[PDB]
């Protein structure tokens, strides 16, 4: 689920 | 002119692009170029590329120059502009670069040329600020990625082909030959993979650098056309892009704040269950954002809410795991949704849903019937019990609708139904619930009277419907099939339920949609005959005022005479009124006598007799037994005695009532007598006498009945009445009496024009039942309705009906509509009167001020704004629209003008006016409307005035000084 977290930028 | 050539009607599009592979085999660079200024030109951008600017210097200073030679006349580009000839341009650019790309998959796409400076170029414009070029290259370079999916898509089918024979060479050692073809294999199998890696280095380099930037902009138009693309590669290309890694910009989007992306986004994701099942992925993302899509269910657009029920019911086909029950009955609550597609949608997924009793959504043989009488009974039986729970509702009307398309074979089967209400079949089940058979009987009104007439109801109607030959074939056949099956379920269906009275008027209603001339052909008159018996116990043993209508409309329908059974009916028609004329008179002449009491019983029978034939003598003509005579005195000793129950005297004046306009059918057939004309006069005349009596009674249903009675006699002697051509109905014709008028008057200014609770004239509605507020006010609407329709045909003063003009603002809601039509009706009869009686009105609510609060008036007050407000959407509703434009407003200018200086001041001072503040009224219908009468109303509104009046500018005449 790890994949979907939004960290950009 | 690529563009040009491209957009002004390109015969073949393959041909143009077969021009641009030559000219690009023959020299890449103008090849290049010219697929540069197509872009360009596509972009709105009226500047061309040439050949050394393109070639030496960079992209970037491209996009610059050309956003300063952009050479605009408007702001629109041609994405946007209006439709067909720039419509099927952008469909011509979308074809172009499609096939343009894909045909050169086999040779040209591997010499690492033209790719870079397109990809380069068209990153910058969907990096660049102009929404225009954003769009543009937007759309090229996305074109440009789907095509390169298709070609990676022939690279790995090419890969498989080559594997599979290099493994059936792997399986054969024998043969030089044949490890030549291995080897040749191999090679081909190394081209194939470089291919591959450099369509994937092209594929990672457009992502990356326009996806990733493009659905994250601010233009939602872009982020839509993105994900709705994205869902339709990842239906069709399911090998890569089948996974989370594509998914989570999906997932990211579906909370965006405009409706056509999440309609993209529900469109994606219907594209990844239609049409294959089953995958993994698609369960977890379904199981992962089930909330979400019951949220678009409820969505404020109703194609995303559309959509978004679609998607459940593919959730339904491939899962049948995330949805709950909860959401379940959400969506059976949105079967009663006011749209009618969605409410389709949503029965479709419940006919899906929960009918799989014999259906197992499988071939046939066990799904649609065994043969028997049988399956289909408990499809029947959750029906039932859905309707039973669905207390949202009183009727399936909106349910059948609904489930009608999805469950055509399912509805016309009545016979299942008709064995599980009636004869007791042998599945063993319970007895058929009494709650359950009113369910079920509701059902069939609504599914055989959809059967008949095909036009959805009211809220779903949208009177464009067309007839095809399909369409008019299977109605007619089903007319026929009901029309055999119930002549014969209709007898025993009323001896199960004679004494049911709400389900006998439900089932009375299919008669309605019954093609007489195939009993003729059928022969069944006599089963026709027996129903007749048979309901003939009904209306003997009911009393009820419904039922007895029900029962009237069915015999009006069966009184058709343009069929041959009109004989055999009105026997049964007349044997059935001639008892009720015998008890009737058997009842009467013991009522009337004082006697002993009369008691109760007396009072009942004479009661349910008199609504039985008034009852049927409202749809027939049952004038050859003239019972006015016992109706008459039953109204005379009403009038002289006064203590008898309310109901006798409502069925009495309205079967007297019935009786005359029935005697008035029979003198518009070109045959007048004189004598009979004077005799039916008088009776009218005496008719009018007890009306006005039951008016001036205590009782206020007794006067609404009254009233509506009088409004009948009124409008059959109005002016209109001459205008069909006659001549001897003159002597008829009787003129209102003033007293009368005001009489009325008052009656609607007391009983209608009330929204308060302080009257205690409208019945309460405080509860939520039956005896709303609603049934009240409809039925003031009706009165005033009936009252205004007296007025507008030159029936009765309609300076009345100027205090019925005065109250638009006060009865806005309630009456607002009834208000605006009477005067635009009034307008349009008599403009000029209709501008004076509506300035009476202004006079008549100035005059209330004046009586509440007196000549200070309190011009600032709430009241005078609303008096200022009526005035201005006065003034708009006249101008330039009906013959006298001007002469109306000048004369509603004058009667104002008189009207402001109608009274003069006692003390303080003499040149002072009251009713000055009428001048502020008055001001809006000046405005700026005219030009050339102004003077003219001027000069008329001088003559009042002096210089004295003239010269003092202060607070006290601020309403003059605005007038003027």
């Amino acid at each position: 689920v790890s994949v979907y977290d939004f960290e950009e930028e | 002119t690529l563009f040009e050539v491209v957009k002004l009607g390109k015969s073949a599009m393959q041909s143009v692009v077969d021009d641009w592979i030559e000219s690009y085999k023959q020299d890449r660079d103008i090849a290049l170029l010219d697929l540069i200024n197509f872009f360009i030109q596509c972009s709105g951008c009226r500047g061309t590329v040439r050949i050394e600017m393109f070639r030496n210097m960079q992209n970037a200073e491209i996009i610059r120059k050309m956003t300063e030679e952009f050479d605009e006349d408007s702001g629109d580009y041609p994405l946007t502009m209006p439709g067909p000839q720039w419509k099927k341009f952008r469909s011509n650019f979308c074809e172009f670069i499609g096939v343009l790309i894909r045909q050169c998959q086999y040779s040209i796409i591997y010499d690492e040329y033209m790719m870079d400076t397109v990809i380069s170029l068209l990153t910058g414009l969907s990096d660049s600020q102009v929404r225009a070029f954003r769009h543009t290259s937007t759309l090229a370079a996305m074109k440009l990625m789907t095509a390169l999916v298709n070609v990676a898509l022939n690279l790995s089918i090419h890969q498989d082909n080559t594997q599979r024979q290099y493994e059936a060479e792997r399986n054969k050692m024998i043969g030089k030959r044949a490890n030549e073809r291995l080897e040749l294999l191999l090679q081909k199998r190394k081209e194939l993979q470089e291919n591959q890696d450099e369509i994937e280095n092209m594929m990672n380099s457009i992502f990356k650098g326009i996806f990733v930037h493009r659905y994250r902009d601010a233009i939602a138009e872009i982020r839509a056309i993105c994900i709705e693309e994205i869902g339709v590669w990842m239906k069709m290309y399911s090998d890569a892009f089948l996974n989370d890694s594509y998914l989570k910009y999906v997932g990211w989007t579906l909370h965006d704040r405009q409706g056509e992306v999440r309609l993209k986004c529900l469109k994606a994701l219907q594209s990844l269950y239609t049409n294959r099942e089953l995958f993994p992925k698609l369960e977890l993302f379904t199981n992962r954002f089930k909330d979400r899509i019951v949220s678009m269910t409820l969505d404020k657009e109703y194609d995303v809410a559309v959509e978004a029920i679609r998607l459940v019911t593919l959730i339904l086909h491939g899962s049948e795991e995330a949805l709950s029950n909860e959401d379940c009955e959400n969506v059976y609550h949105l079967v009663y949704s006011a749209h009618r597609p969605v409410a389709v949608a949503a029965g479709e997924f419940l006919h899906k849903k929960l009918f799989s009793r014999h259906d197992p959504q499988a071939e046939e043989a066990l799904a649609k019937r065994r043969g028997r009488n049988s399956p289909n009974g408990n499809l029947i039986r959750m029906l039932v019990l859905f309707f039973l729970e669905s207390e949202l509702h009183e009727h399936a009307a909106y349910l059948v609708d609904s489930l009608w398309e999805s469950s055509q074979e399912l509805l016309k089967d009545w016979e299942c139904m008709t064995e599980l209400l009636l004869e007791e079949p042998v599945q063993g089940e319970e007895a058929m619930s009494d709650r359950q058979e009113s369910a079920l009987i509701e059902l069939m009104v609504c599914t055989i009277r959809q059967a008949a007439e095909a036009h959805p109801p009211v809220g779903r109607g949208t009177g464009k419907r067309v007839l095809t030959a399909k369409e008019r074939k299977t109605q007619i056949d089903d007319r026929n099939k009901l029309t055999e099956h119930f002549i014969i379920t209709l007898p025993m269906l009323l001896s199960k339920y004679s004494a049911d009275a709400e389900k006998v008027a439900n089932l009375l209603q299919i008669p309605q949609y019954f093609d007489l001339e195939i009993y003729s052909t059928g022969r069944m008159e006599k089963h026709l005959d027996a129903l007749l018996k048979q309901i003939k116990f009904v209306v003997e043993k009911h009393v009820e005022s419904d039922v007895l209508e029900a029962c009237s409309k069915t015999y009006s329908i069966l009184c058709s005479e343009e069929y041959t059974i009109q004989n055999r009916v009105d026997i049964a028609r007349s044997q059935l009124i001639d008892e009720f004329v015998d008890r009737f008179n058997h009842s009467v002449e013991d009522l009337l006598q004082e006697g002993e009491e009369a008691d109760d019983d007396d009072i009942y029978n004479v009661l349910s007799t008199l609504k039985r034939l008034t009852s049927f003598h409202n749809a027939h003509d049952l004038t050859k037994w003239d019972l006015f005579g016992n109706c008459y005195r039953l109204l005379k000793t009403g009038i002289e005695h006064g203590a008898m129950p309310e109901q006798i005297v409502v069925q009495a004046l309205q079967c007297s009532h019935y009786s005359i306009l029935w005697q008035l059918v029979k003198i518009t057939d070109g045959s007048p007598s004189k004598e009979d004309l004077l005799v039916l006069r008088k009776t009218v005349k005496s008719f009018l006498a007890v009306c006005q009596q039951c008016l001036s009674n205590v009782n206020t249903p007794v006067k609404e009945q009254a009233f509506m009675l009088l409004c009948d006699l009124l409008m059959i002697f109005s002016h209109q009445l001459m205008t069909g051509g006659r001549e001897g109905l003159q002597p008829l014709v009787f003129n209102p009496d003033t007293g009368l008028q005001s009489e009325l008057l008052s009656f609607v200014m007391d009983h209608v024009f009330i929204d308060q609770d302080e009257e205690n004239q409208s019945m309460e509605g405080d509860e939520e039942d039956e005896a709303n507020k609603i049934e009240a006010l409809h039925k003031r609407r009706n009165l005033l309705a009936a009252f205004s329709k007296l007025i507008i045909y030159d029936i009765v003063d309609m300076h009345a009906a100027a205090d019925i003009f005065k109250h638009y603002m006060k009865y806005y809601n309630d009456y607002g509509d009834i208000i605006k039509e009477t005067l635009s009706k009034t307008r349009q009869i008599d403009k000029i009167q209709c501008a004076k009686t509506l300035i009476l009105s202004l006079q008549q609510l100035f005059n209330e001020l004046v009586q509440e609060q007196g000549p200070n008036l309190d011009r600032t007050s709430a009241h005078v704004s609303g008096i200022k407000e009526l005035a201005r959407r006065f003034a708009l509703t006249f101008g330039l629209d009906q013959i006298k434009t001007r002469e109306a407003v000048a004369t509603l200018h004058k009667d104002g003008i008189e009207f402001a200086f109608k009274y003069q001041n006692q003390k303080g001072q003499e040149y002072p006016p009251p009713n000055l503040a009428f001048l502020e009224v008055l001001s809006e219908f000046s405005s700026k409307l005219l030009r050339q009468d102004k003077k003219t109303v001027h000069s008329y509104l001088e003559k009042f005035l002096t210089e004295q009046m003239m010269e003092r500018r202060e607070d006290v005449w601020l309403p003059l000084i605005s007038y003027r």
